[PDB]
């Protein structure tokens, strides 16, 4: 769709 | 801006009309851990009463425990002394919500922050793929501006949308001052953010949101940074299957 995505930790 | 401390999120009543003017963000469910939408010790030796007087800390940087990023529970060594339960125990920074100019609502430092400051858990609904997908579906058909998801682990993305706690509202930056840490706490990963540098009291939190873009249009970054990406999610776009871990 229009706008959005997912926000991800960084890696630990 | 208008500012609100995290003790006005307590009162929904007061709270909803206070969103009516402006002077709080809008309303959403306040929530302590985590909810899912579909249902041994560590080696320290005890500190002693002369150590505790002297501020010596339990569990502190050499702790097992500590270092596989995994809380200590109430049989610790150091019992009701540990250090090592700030999850559980909700040690958080103080800090309060602001209006910024062109982000929406944000989080600010209400006192000077020492670096590794543990700041808030970032709390909300658990999803499994399905569920995350039916959830984007929902907000793409409301419109939504802001997005709220944050990958857990395979199959769990934690959706602070409708439910969650003040970590919310920290904003993303290119040249940011926390970093999330995947703590595990009684055998479940949580998220928490955690300073990474000194924090001057009043200065806004940020972190990099790493952004995994699902939309057809990535959001424009107002870090302000003089490495700002210009964008939230780079140059490309991944699939909403991809993006949900
Ligand atoms: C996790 S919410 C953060 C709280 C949000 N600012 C609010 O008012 O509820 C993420 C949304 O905030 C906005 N945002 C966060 N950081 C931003 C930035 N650096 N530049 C532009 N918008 C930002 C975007 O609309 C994003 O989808
Ligand atoms: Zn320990
Ligand atoms: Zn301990
Ligand atoms: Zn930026």
């Amino acid at each position: 769709q229009h706008l959005g995505g997912v926000m991800k930790p960084t890696y630990d | 801006g208008p500012s609100c401390v995290m003790d006005d999120f307590r009162d929904p009543q007061r709270w909803k009309e206070c969103a009516k003017q402006g002077k709080m963000p809008c309303y959403f469910d306040l929530i302590e851990e985590n909810v899912y939408l579909t249902e041994m010790q560590c080696e320290c030796t005890p500190l002693s009463k002369d150590e505790r007087a002297q501020g010596e800390i339990a569990c502190g940087e050499d702790c097992l425990n500590r270092l596989l990023m995994i809380e200590c529970s109430s049989r610790c060594p150091n019992g009701d002394y540990c250090s090592n339960r700030r999850f559980q125990r909700k040690q958080h920074a103080d800090v309060e919500v602001i209006l910024t100019e062109k982000k929406g609502w944000g989080l600010r430092a209400a006192k000077d922050l020492p670096s590794n400051t543990f700041v808030l858990e970032y709390c909300g609904e658990v999803l499994d793929h399905k569920e995350f997908k039916a959830r984007v579906k929902e907000y793409a058909r409301n419109k939504n501006i802001h997005y709220y998801f944050m990958a857990l682990k395979n199959d769990e993305i934690i959706d602070a949308t409708q439910k969650g706690n003040c970590s919310r509202f920290m904003n993303h930056s290119c040249e940011p001052n926390c970093e999330t840490q995947k703590w595990t706490v009684n055998g479940q990963l949580r998220v928490g953010f955690f300073t990474t540098k000194l924090v001057p009291s009043g200065s806004e939190l940020t972190f990099d949101y790493q952004f995994q873009r699902y939309g057809k249009e990535a959001q424009k970054c107002f870090c302000g940074s003089a490495n700002c990406r210009g964008y939230l999610g780079g140059e490309n776009r991944v699939s909403i299957r991809a993006a949900g871990g």
